[PDB]
């Protein structure tokens, strides 16, 4: 998972 | 000081929510890595289902199965980065995400997806039902994965995930498979159609495409959108099923 | 069945607030057509601040100053539109838009900005506040006017918005005047920039800028900045002070 | 004001  | 009137007027028609996408990946990691960086790593989600067969989640006490939520739904979790789908980007804002225990890898790059665990999936359709109920917004194609999102940099929740399960119970799209073989047919004897088309037609759908693609990109748009519609194979290979897939749901899934 | 668990992990550090902008609108309307289209017609906005001087706010039944809410904040309200800020879009998925009646006019067009009521400067005011501690990534340059979304469209708040009055009571951005002194004298004997310069400052303060820049959009733009911050005047012209502002701001708020 |  991944701000951005 | 003035308090604030929150019952001479309430606007009815004009208003939505603002969630509209529900976001589906697989954490990578076991229970306790995967809290831990959820709750305080460098992401996050709003829901997290764990696979009860975890030595770490039954170590943490969990009998399980459970569901957890991480940050409530009204607020904003980082699970999206980067993002991008029907005409939009940050998704990060205006979706809300699941993630579900599985360590599938990359190894420079091959892949390796175990199974989900079925408690796994019947809660999750259970959830995502539940989200489907409470934002209207949120039709079928915008419950999607980051692999779609995010092309090809993510790869999750990945092609063990039963979407036409999902499908099957509600929970987002899928084609009616007539009017998929009605393409197919067409295609085989009409040819294919350009690239031009495709890409177009890929965009429709949802995809945030970059303004020039690369067959390299080609490729992993392909291979996202495969392992979402057609993961019985996920080559970045540019088949007629596969694009006879596509224009199926762009015909029943349209503007 | 399934129920969820809210309370086991909860994620602290790394998620964020749904929402990060709050914009103004004036509506050009009387009350008693504003709260209509904003309840029923083709937009809304979370918060509507009324003139106590108009005969229909009277007629309604109210006299004194009200703030009244149309859609929870935890919506998404249409006010916002086709627009943009910070390198995001749509921002009506992620702002909350508060609207004030404010006569104003467009003929077709000739605009005539009819002052703000205390009254309704006060409230606004507080409101801003009140949201503004409660979203922590409404930054003072996220407070901003329609028209600094919308350019070219749109035309609220107008210039008879106090921006400066609310930076002073903690709301929105603004510049040193002593900052911007020194950005006017550079300009004053260094030149001012070309441009493709200034609109990367634009773009950096914030303003969401097209791929091409003409004339006649410039004008927009720098119109649409002299009324947030140099309501003095706005004729869209180039001046050292705008620039000046401007820069200064960016120096203000890294950001 | 003014959905998109
Ligand atoms: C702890 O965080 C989890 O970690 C995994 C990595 O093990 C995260 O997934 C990985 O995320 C990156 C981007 O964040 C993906 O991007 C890959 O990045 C490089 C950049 O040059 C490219 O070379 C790759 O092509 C690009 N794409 C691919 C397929 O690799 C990683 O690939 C991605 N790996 C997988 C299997 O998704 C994961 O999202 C994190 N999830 C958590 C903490 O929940
Ligand atoms: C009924 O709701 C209000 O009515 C209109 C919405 O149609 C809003 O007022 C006027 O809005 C338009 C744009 O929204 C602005 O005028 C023109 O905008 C178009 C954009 O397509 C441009 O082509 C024109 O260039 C522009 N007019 C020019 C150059 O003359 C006006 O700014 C605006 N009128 C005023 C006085 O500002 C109003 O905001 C809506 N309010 C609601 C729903 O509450
Ligand atoms: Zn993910
Ligand atoms: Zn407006």
């Amino acid at each position: 998972a991944x701000k951005x | 000081m003035l308090t604030i009137d929150y019952n001479s007027y309430r606007t009815t028609t004009p208003y939505g929510k603002r969630v509209r996408f529900l976001v589906l990946h697989y954490t990578a990691l076991d229970f306790a890595a995967s809290v831990k960086a959820l709750t305080t790593g460098a992401a996050s989600a709003h829901y997290l289902i764990p696979a009860p067969h975890d030595p770490s989640y039954k170590a943490a006490g969990f009998k399980g199965q459970r569901i957890f939520n991480l940050v409530a739904e009204e607020d904003r979790a980082w699970h999206a980065g980067v993002s991008g789908w029907a005409r939009r980007d940050n998704l990060n804002d205006t979706s809300i995400g699941i993630e579900i225990v599985n360590l599938a890898r990359d190894d420079d790059g091959v892949f390796t997806f175990p199974d989900y665990e079925r408690s796994q999936i019947n809660a999750l359709k259970q959830l995502a039902k539940n989200i489907l109920q409470r934002y209207p917004d949120m039709t079928p194609k915008n419950v999607v994965g980051h692999s779609d999102i995010a092309v090809g940099r993510k790869s999750d929740p990945g092609p063990k995930l039963p979407w036409k399960e999902l499908y099957e119970a509600g929970i987002g799209a899928w084609y009616d498979d007539a009017t998929r073989d009605r393409y197919r047919e067409g295609f085989e004897r009409d040819g294919l159609p350009p690239r031009a088309d495709l890409l177009e037609a890929f965009r429709l759908y949802g995809y945030a495409l970059p303004a020039t693609v690369d067959d390299a990109y080609f490729a992993s748009l392909l291979r996202a959108f495969q392992m979402h519609f057609r993961p019985e194979n996920y080559d970045g290979a540019l088949d007629v099923e596969t694009a006879a897939i596509l224009y199926a749901l762009n015909e029943k899934y349209p503007a």
